[PDB]
RNA sequence: CGCCCGUAACGGUC
């Protein structure tokens, strides 16, 4: 776990990833 | 040190090993170099890297068997390729960056050469994965303190952190050298190359803010998880896995994985020092 | 006067 979430990251990035292209 | 670690692994006649990380082969080369009667299956996660892999198996027939996978989907394809759990008899894990992605700036881990923030060690296998550039390019201030400050060690934390938030709604941030200089310029010019490494050399101060989004993208850290449980029950009794880690985090990660917690299956039986620690899965 | 490294004793939130 290492405190910091991928999961809750990761649309979080996939959100402006596709606000992009 | 090369010729140390198949020290551990013992390698004899007929026995099968798992090189999880080949990189440039030089474990796994090293491995043949002591006895060739063995067979090596070859993990890699880089394209590149899995590329010598099996330029190997064509050049070593009867002995390389090449793979390309993370240590997530090690599992399907180990067993995928007719492996039964319980049959190798020592699992080889070298953590951290091969050479051929940190020297190549075409791959963006170096701030030394200029390349994209790319950071990827799948490269070009998974096009729809973050970059690095991706990630300084979306989450919040709070999110990338946190991976800077946990994934990092980086003390100052939240000074960085403002200082990419600022850059970032000025212009995105897409290449190496240009995050460098962006970090680097939360601080005065006097601490760009002020951090001393380990043997009192002079490094620039971006170099821990590159190494939390390195593991970050590449989730160096669950991925290793999953990995040791994978080497553990394809590990036969009495075999062994040797584990190099490279930072606090690897090395705890381990270390917790061997004793078994989270929060008696493995006799421990080498721990060198860049920390090696091997056991002897029973 | 500012930064970095190391150390040390400080205070309301998980
Ligand atoms: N989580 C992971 N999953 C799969 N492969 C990884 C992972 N982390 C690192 N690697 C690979 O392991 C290698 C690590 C390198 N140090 C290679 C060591 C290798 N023994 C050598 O001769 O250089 C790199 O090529 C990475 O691509």
């Amino acid at each position: 776990l290492c405190g910091i979430d991928h999961e809750a990251l990761n649309k979080q990035i996939m959100e402006y990833k596709r606000r992009k292209d | 040190m090369v010729d140390e670690v198949v020290h551990c692994l013992s390698p004899q006649k007929g026995q099968i090993f798992l090189d999880m990380t080949f990189g440039s082969g030089g474990h796994t080369k090293a491995i043949l170099q002591k006895e060739s009667d063995i067979v090596l299956y070859a993990l890699d996660r880089d394209p590149t890297a899995y590329a010598l892999a099996e330029h190997l198996s064509e050049l070593y027939p009867k002995q390389i068997r090449a793979m390309l996978g993370q240590f997530s989907q090690a599992e399907a394809l180990l067993m995928k390729a007719g492996v039964q759990p319980g049959t190798f008899d020592g699992v080889l894990m070298d953590l951290g960056c091969s050479s051929m992605q940190l020297d190549t700036p075409e791959r963006g881990f170096s701030l030394r050469k200029d390349g994209p923030l790319d950071m990827r060690m799948d490269g070009g296998r998974y096009p729809d994965m973050p970059t690095a550039a991706d990630v300084v390019n979306a989450l919040d201030q709070q999110a990338l303190a946190s991976i800077l400050r946990t994934y990092g060690e980086e003390k100052h934390a939240k000074k960085i952190a403002s200082a990419i938030v600022q850059a970032r709604s000025i212009y995105p941030i897409t290449r190496t050298q240009q995050l460098a200089s962006i970090v680097a310029g939360a601080f005065p010019p006097s601490a760009i190359y002020t951090r001393k490494d380990l043997l009192q050399r002079s490094t620039h101060i971006a170099t821990k803010t590159f190494q939390a989004l390195r593991i970050f993208v590449n989730n160096e850290l669950n991925e290793l998880y999953t990995g040791l449980k994978t080497a553990q029950k394809f590990l036969r009794p009495g075999g062994r896995l040797v584990a190099l880690s490279f930072h606090s985090l690897e090395d705890r990660i381990v270390k917790r994985f061997l004793l078994g917690i989270s929060m008696l299956m493995w006799e421990l039986i080498h721990k060198k020092v860049a920390k090696l620690r091997a056991a002897i899965k029973l």
